[PDB]
């Protein structure tokens, strides 16, 4: 649970599943048996926005070239203008917190390449290749 | 709000050790605020010296070990204070030194980048002049106009230390006056000039006050 | 160790104009870690923009940054009086941080020729064993100017010091002085001393001399 | 060469604010007594709470900017009104009170006779009660009235529920996380070398008190000194003790409940006659234990105010009763204690120039805490003598503005804001939201 | 956003992603900070039925031969009895609003071919083909 | 001009203007508030 946040990106890929589990899920099944008008909304407001924030992430995962959780790849080429770096300088020498810091400017740009350039243009491409 | 007040002007001789202090007013602690020491050479650009961040002193490969940055947090009688020491002073260290700080609490702020950062708050600045010289009195000479229009002024030479205050008719003549900045002569003494532009009788005068040497001497100006 | 190059070193711009000051790094900076500072004469430098486009709170909207690869540029629209001064670009991308050459934004106005005046050494100074000839340059635009010393139609190197005033508050002009420091013995060995100045205002060469 | 790839569940979080819920440890529910304090439906705590130590991580904490405090403060307030909503409202108690001096200590108790409405709306009821001097005010024999009637309304707390503080763990919903600072010495500000994460905070007893932190968490090694702005005398100074201080607060009056009938269906509990010791409420503090603590604390203040200086203690300056005295709840009753005896001392650089000590305490049934207007709560009488033993885990202190800064400094007990009380337990916690989505370049591409 | 509703089905396939985005998502994160008993249920009743209506659509997408959003294909043959037409008469000459109008009778029939004839019979078929 | 059923006189006729009409409505009585106390805790504002 977040243990590799201080570690390098290369080491952070091993514990990736643990973060996926706990973040994704509520399974406490505790409370809500006897009603209250007051406090109960408060324990509602938190978990309702939680599932709204949850489906928000799942949409990006679906509309992109993933359609599945954890890791998935894409046909989007990595631009030189986006963090021009060494491969060993990223995973081995650099950390995720340090990484997301620089990409902050190109983050919104990259998102467009996933939904527009791919799953809009890829699925249509697939339809044309599946006809023959 | 945030106010950075540094020490006074230090004039120190080569080979000696200098210590400047920066009092940081408005800062809750140096835990959430990184302190960087930057110097500026006269007529030149800015140069990064070192920093103290997370209570860890650091400095550029230029000054490694030769520069010592120490700081103490907020106390009950005074705001957080940092101090910079430079031993083995030379003539190239005459730059103006600045005490700076930056808010590190925001982890996704563009201000900082893992030790290397920008500088949000700037201090008053502290000038360090490195020269081997003893205090001396100013020499005042009149500059007489020969004859378009006319121009006359007074010349102040060989004084130490700075500054000196030059007036005209005891502040009566405030217009058309241009006072040139002091120049450092090869002898280690300062020299400047004050000139006034006149058309076409009034018989002007010069008012010179040098406080370190306690010389209030005043010289007149006569046309040849 | 990055080296930041600014262009130009100084520029002339008027009020209302749109000023663009660029900067280039020895390598490509990505993540856009670049800062732009403003410094008024005699005052401490103030932070304006960090991360190349991110403006600090309290700064007018007239300032706009741009950051792409090796090339960086700061854009200032609708120039005003308080904006004039010296600007620096800085990279915090890597240890340590390095600044740029600096860019002096200087007030624009019609080019004005200086009025040159030359002052012979005072009598009391001659008794001290030294003689200083002072060449004067009155209000002139821009600051850049040349002053050479000819003794009996011969140039002099060394023993020469010049001084320049700050830009005038209203006239937006500069003033320049020139100091020639010589001994008494060498002073008596020559006859005519001349002060040669060349500036954009004159549009001709000017020389002021005295026959003592 | 490479290609972008979506990583889900990357270790990335950002500081944010969310709505936190409670946890009761699933034992407090077996404690029953008809919804003690918070716990009614309160969430059962996970029997095995998880604490994950994050290696190679340094996070900067600020306890004064902590948002968990503001929620907890509003929680106790919101919790308070909901307890008073179903209960019996005392509205027609504003009837004139004819009082007289009780049979010593300048007649602190008033025996009051008054007219009252019965179950029937026809005939009134002539009955007497016993109120403390703080609960009544005369209006011009001796005639008195309720002290709260001119200011606000009033309602009686139900005898079924108890004000007894029970451990409450604050936890975060899905998508969020809570950071814990594991360092032994932490003042609440600056970077934290060792940081761990937990789903639920530790056991926190919402004990509302003034001038004394009661039933709190002990510090590690040296005692801790915490203040928002230290050199500023306008900001209170929070202290955390190492060893707990034994404190006794009792009600040396053995009482009885009248349980008068003001129907239909409602019954008020009046304070009957006192049978037992004729005494005023008192608070005991062991002279040896307080002194030992004081000597260790007074040395810690000199890590700031300088190695050598004179530190003098004195009782409260002045203000509301809640500020000037030690206010708390024991056995359902609300005590207000005089701390002037403990704070009378003068210390040298390392030293200061009997077997017990006592502190006179006053009792007030009708209270408005948190500067609340429109709602006043009446503390119901308790059968028998109440005795309680608690830990003193910290103080709320203020520094004088008079300076003479380079000479000497004097400190006095603070009060007012109850958020400081919660900041005492919440200094090591803060709320962040986790960002799972991430992108990284790799060769895999796609077919 | 619905811009091609008046346009032909052929042109309506280009902006398909835009409709998918906005319809799918709530990301306002506005309100619900301070409680109300009265109005608050009203701003609840709308978004709660919204996510219920949402998962309803996602189920059909999963239980059918899609398992992914936007476009996906199937092994169900197009019956002649279902809108006997010209291919250029559908995409090029006809509009979606005009299209769903006629299929209204066979809509419930087609739905059966997706869940029953395919993912019930296809996945079982897949299990038999993956054994060897 | 808008109406649900026009020829029907039982239905109201809604009109929408082009240019806004300036209207002034004032209370030409300068008053004071008594703020009488009908406690405990409640206070009514009477017209003085
Ligand atoms: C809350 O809480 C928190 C926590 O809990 C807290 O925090 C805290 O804080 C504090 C403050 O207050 C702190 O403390 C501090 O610290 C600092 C720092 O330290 C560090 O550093 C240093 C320096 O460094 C450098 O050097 C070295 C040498 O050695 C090296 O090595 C390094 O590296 C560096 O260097 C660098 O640089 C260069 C250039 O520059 C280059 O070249 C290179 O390369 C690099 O980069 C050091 O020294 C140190 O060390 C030390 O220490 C340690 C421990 O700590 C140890 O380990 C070591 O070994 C050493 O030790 C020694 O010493 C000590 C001292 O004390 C002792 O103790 C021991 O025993 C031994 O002996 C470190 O590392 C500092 O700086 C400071 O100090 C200050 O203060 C004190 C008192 O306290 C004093 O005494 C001193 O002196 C100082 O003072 C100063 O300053 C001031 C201001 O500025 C002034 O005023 C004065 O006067 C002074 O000055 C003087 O001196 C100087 C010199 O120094 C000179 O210059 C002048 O002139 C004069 O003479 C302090 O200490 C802490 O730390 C913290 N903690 C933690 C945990 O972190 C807070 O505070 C709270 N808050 C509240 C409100 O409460
Ligand atoms: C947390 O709490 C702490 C304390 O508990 C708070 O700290 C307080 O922080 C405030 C900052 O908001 C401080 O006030 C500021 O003080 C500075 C510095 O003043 C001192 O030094 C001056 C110069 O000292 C040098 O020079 C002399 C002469 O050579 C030497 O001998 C010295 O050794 C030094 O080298 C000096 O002039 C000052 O004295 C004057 O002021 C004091 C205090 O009022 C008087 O007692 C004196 O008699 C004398 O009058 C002092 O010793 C000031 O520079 C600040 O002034 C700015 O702000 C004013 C508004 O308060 C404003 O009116 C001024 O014009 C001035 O603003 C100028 O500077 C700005 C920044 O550059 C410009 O933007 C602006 O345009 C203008 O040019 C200010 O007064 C408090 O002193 C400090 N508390 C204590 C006890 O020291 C902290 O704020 C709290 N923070 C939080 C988050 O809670
Ligand atoms: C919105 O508002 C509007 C108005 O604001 C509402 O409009 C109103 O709509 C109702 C319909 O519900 C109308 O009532 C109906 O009128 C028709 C027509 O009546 C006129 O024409 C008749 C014939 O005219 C021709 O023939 C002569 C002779 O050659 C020529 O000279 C003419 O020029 C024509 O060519 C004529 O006979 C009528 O006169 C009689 O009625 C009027 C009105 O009461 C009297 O003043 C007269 O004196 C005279 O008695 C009239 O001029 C009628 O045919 C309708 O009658 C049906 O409904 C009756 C119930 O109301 C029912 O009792 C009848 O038996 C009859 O039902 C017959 O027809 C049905 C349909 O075929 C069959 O299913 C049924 O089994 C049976 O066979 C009816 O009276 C209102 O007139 C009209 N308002 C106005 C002002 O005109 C509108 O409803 C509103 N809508 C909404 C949604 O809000
Ligand atoms: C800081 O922390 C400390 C420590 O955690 C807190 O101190 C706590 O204070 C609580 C009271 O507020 C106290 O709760 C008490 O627990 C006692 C022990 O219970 C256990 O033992 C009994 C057997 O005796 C078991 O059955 C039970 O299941 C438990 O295992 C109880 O004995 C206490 O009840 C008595 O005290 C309270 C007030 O303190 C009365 O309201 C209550 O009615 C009881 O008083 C009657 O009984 C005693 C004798 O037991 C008589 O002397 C007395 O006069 C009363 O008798 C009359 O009244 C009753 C009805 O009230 C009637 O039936 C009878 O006939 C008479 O008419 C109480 O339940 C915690 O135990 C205690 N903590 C610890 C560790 O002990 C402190 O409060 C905290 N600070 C703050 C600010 O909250
Ligand atoms: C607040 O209140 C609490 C609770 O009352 C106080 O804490 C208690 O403090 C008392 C005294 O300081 C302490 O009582 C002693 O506890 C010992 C065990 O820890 C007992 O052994 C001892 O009993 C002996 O002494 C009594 C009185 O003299 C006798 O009545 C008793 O029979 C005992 O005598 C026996 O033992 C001797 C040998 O030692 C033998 O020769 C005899 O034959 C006989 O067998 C005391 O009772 C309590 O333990 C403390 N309680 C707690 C929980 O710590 C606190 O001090 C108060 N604070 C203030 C400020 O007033
Ligand atoms: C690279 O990504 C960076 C992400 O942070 C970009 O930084 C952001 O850039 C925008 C561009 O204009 C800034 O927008 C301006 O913001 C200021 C100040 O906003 C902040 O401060 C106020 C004042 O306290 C605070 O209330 C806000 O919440 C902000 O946190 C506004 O005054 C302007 O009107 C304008 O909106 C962002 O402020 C800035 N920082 C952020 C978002 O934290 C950076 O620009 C990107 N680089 C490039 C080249 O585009
Ligand atoms: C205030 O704190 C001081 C300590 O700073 C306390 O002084 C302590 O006094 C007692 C005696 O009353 C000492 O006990 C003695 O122990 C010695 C050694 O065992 C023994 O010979 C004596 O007969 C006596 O029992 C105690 O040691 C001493 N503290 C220290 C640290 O030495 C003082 O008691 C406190 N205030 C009060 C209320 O006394
Ligand atoms: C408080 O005053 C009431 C009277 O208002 C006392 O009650 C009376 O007690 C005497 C005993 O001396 C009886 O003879 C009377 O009949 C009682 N009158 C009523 C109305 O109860 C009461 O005793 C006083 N306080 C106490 C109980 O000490
Ligand atoms: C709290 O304790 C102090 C200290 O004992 C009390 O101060 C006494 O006040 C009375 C007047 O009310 C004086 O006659 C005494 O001389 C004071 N005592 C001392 C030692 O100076 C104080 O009264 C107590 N309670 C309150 C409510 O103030
Ligand atoms: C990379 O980005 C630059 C500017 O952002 C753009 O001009 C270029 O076309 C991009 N290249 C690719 C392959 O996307
Ligand atoms: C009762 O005691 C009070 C003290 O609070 C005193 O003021 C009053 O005069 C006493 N009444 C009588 C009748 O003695």
């Amino acid at each position: 649970f977040l243990g590799a946040a201080g570690s390098t990106m290369g080491a952070a890929s091993m514990t990736l599943t643990v973060q996926a589990r706990n973040l994704l899920s509520g399974e406490d099944f505790t409370i809500d048996i006897p009603d209250v008008t007051v406090w109960g909304i408060k324990q509602l407001q938190a978990r309702v926005l939680a599932v709204e924030r949850y489906l928000r992430d799942q949409q990006l995962l679906g509309i992109w070239g993933c359609s599945g959780k954890l890791i998935c790849c894409t046909n989007v080429p990595w631009n030189s203008s986006w963090s021009n770096r060494n491969l060993s300088e990223i995973w081995d020498n650099m950390t995720w917190l340090q990484w997301d810091k620089e990409i902050s400017n190109y983050t919104q740009i990259i998102y467009g390449l996933l939904e527009e350039s791919q799953n809009q243009q890829e699925k249509n491409e697939q339809d044309l290749l599946a006809l023959d | 709000q945030i106010h950075l007040v540094q020490s006074g002007t230090e004039v120190k001789k080569p080979g000696s050790s200098v210590t400047v202090s920066c009092k940081a007013y408005g800062v809750n602690t140096f835990g959430l605020y990184a302190v960087n020491w930057v110097r500026q050479a006269p007529g030149q650009s800015l140069e990064y010296i070192g920093q103290i961040w997370r209570w860890k002193s650091s400095a550029s490969h230029h000054f490694r070990g030769r520069v010592l940055i120490s700081a103490v947090d907020l106390t009950g009688s005074s705001p957080p204070i940092s101090s910079l020491e430079i031993k083995n002073l030379t003539s190239d260290d005459t730059a103006v030194y600045f005490c700076t700080t930056t808010s590190t609490y925001d982890k996704w702020s563009g201000l900082h980048h893992d030790g290397v950062m920008a500088f949000s708050s700037w201090g008053q600045g502290t000038l360090i002049s490195v020269s081997a010289a003893s205090t001396k009195g100013p020499s005042v000479f009149p500059l007489a106009p020969s004859s378009g229009t006319a121009a006359l002024g007074c010349l102040v030479k060989d004084y130490f230390p700075e500054p000196v205050t030059v007036s005209w008719n005891s502040g009566a003549l405030t217009s058309g006056v241009h006072t040139f900045p002091a120049v450092l002569q090869s002898s280690g003494l300062y020299s400047l000039s004050s000139v006034v532009t006149v058309p076409s009788t009034q018989t002007y005068i010069c008012n010179v006050n040098h406080k370190p040497s306690n010389t209030k001497v005043d010289k007149k100006v006569e046309p040849k | 160790d990055i080296q930041m190059t600014q262009s130009p070193s100084t520029l002339s711009a008027s009020i209302g104009d749109t000023v663009r000051i660029s900067c280039r790094a020895s390598q490509s900076i990505t993540g856009n870690w670049v800062a732009w500072y403003q410094q008024r004469p005699g005052k401490a430098p103030r932070l304006l923009i960090y991360r190349g486009a991110a403006l600090l709170g309290g700064v007018p909207s007239r300032f706009s940054g741009s950051a792409a690869g090796t090339d960086f540029t700061l854009t200032i629209g609708n120039l005003q009086a308080e904006d004039f001064g010296t600007f620096y670009c800085q990279q915090y991308d890597t240890y340590p941080g390095t600044f740029g050459q600096g860019t002096k934004v200087e007030v624009k106005r019609t080019v004005a020729a200086p009025s040159v005046f030359i002052f012979p050494p005072s009598d009391e100074q001659l008794k001290s064993g030294t003689a200083s000839v002072v060449c004067l340059l009155n209000n002139f635009y821009p600051r850049e100017a040349k002053v050479q010393w000819k003794v009996d139609n011969a140039l002099q190197s060394g023993n020469s010091q010049e001084s320049v005033t700050e830009q005038d508050s209203k006239d937006s002009t500069y003033s320049l002085s020139s100091t020639l420091t010589l001994s008494k013995a060498d002073y008596e060995k020559h006859k005519v001393y001349a002060c040669e100045v060349t500036h954009q205002g004159l549009s001709s060469p000017v020389t002021k001399s005295f026959n003592r | 060469n490479l290609w972008v790839t979506v990583y889900y569940g990357v270790p990335v979080w950002k500081d944010a604010e969310t709505t936190l819920f409670c946890a009761s440890d699933a034992k407090a529910y077996e404690t029953e007594k008809h919804n003690v304090w918070a716990t009614h439906a309160c969430v059962p705590t996970d029997p095995n709470p998880q604490e994950i130590h994050l290696e190679n991580v340094t996070e900067e904490f600020n306890m004064w900017k902590n948002n968990m405090v503001e929620q907890m403060h509003t929680d106790i307030i919101s919790l308070w009104d909901q307890s008073l909503k179903p209960c019996v409202k005392l509205t027609p108690l504003c009837v004139t009170l004819q009082c007289t001096n009780v049979t010593d200590m300048r007649g602190e108790l008033k025996n009051c006779s008054f007219n009252m409405t019965t179950e029937l709306r026809d005939k009134k009821q002539k009955v007497y009660s016993l109120f403390y001097r703080l609960d009544v005010v005369q209006i011009n024999n001796k005639e008195y009235r309720l002290i709260n009637c001119n200011t606000s309304a009033i309602t009686q707390a139900c005898p079924k529920v108890s004000f007894e503080p029970i451990p409450i763990h604050y936890c975060a919903p899905a998508g969020f996380a809570i950071l814990k600072c594991k360092d032994k010495k932490f003042n609440g500000t600056g970077p934290c070398p060792s940081v761990s994460t937990v789903q639920c905070t530790h056991g926190i007893k919402p004990v509302v008190s003034t001038q004394l932190l009661l039933n709190g968490s002990l510090a590690e090694e040296e005692v801790m000194i915490r203040s928002e702005n230290i050199t500023n005398n306008a900001k209170n100074i929070l202290v955390q003790f190492n060893t707990p201080v034994q404190i006794n607060c009792t009600r040396p009056n053995n009482n009885t409940r009248k349980s008068i009938r003001i129907g239909p269906g409602q019954a008020f509990y009046a304070t009957g006659d006192i049978i037992g010791d004729i005494r005023q409420a008192h608070c005991n503090v062991s002279k040896a234990t307080w002194n030992e603590t004081l000597g260790k604390v007074v040395k810690q203040l000199r890590k700031h105010f300088g190695n050598n200086t004179i530190i003098r203690f004195a009782n409260s300056s002045g203000g509301d009763l809640e500020v000037t005295t030690h206010s708390f709840n024991c056995g359902g009753e609300f005590f207000y204690c005089n701390t002037s005896g403990l704070f009378n001392s003068t210390w040298i650089s390392n030293t200061s120039v009997n077997d017990s000590i006592t502190l006179p305490c006053r009792i007030k049934q009708i209270i408005n805490m948190w500067q609340r207007i429109g709602q006043a709560m009446y503390a119901p009488p308790i059968q028998g003598v109440i005795r309680c033993v608690s830990n003193i885990t910290g103080l709320i202190l203020t520094r004088d503005g008079g300076s003479t800064n380079s000479t000497t400094e004097t400190f006095r007990p603070g009060g007012g804001d109850m958020r400081d009380n919660w900041r005492s337990e919440l200094y090591k916690y803060k709320v962040v939201k986790i960002e799972p989505l991430g992108v990284a370049p790799t060769r895999c591409k796609r077919r």
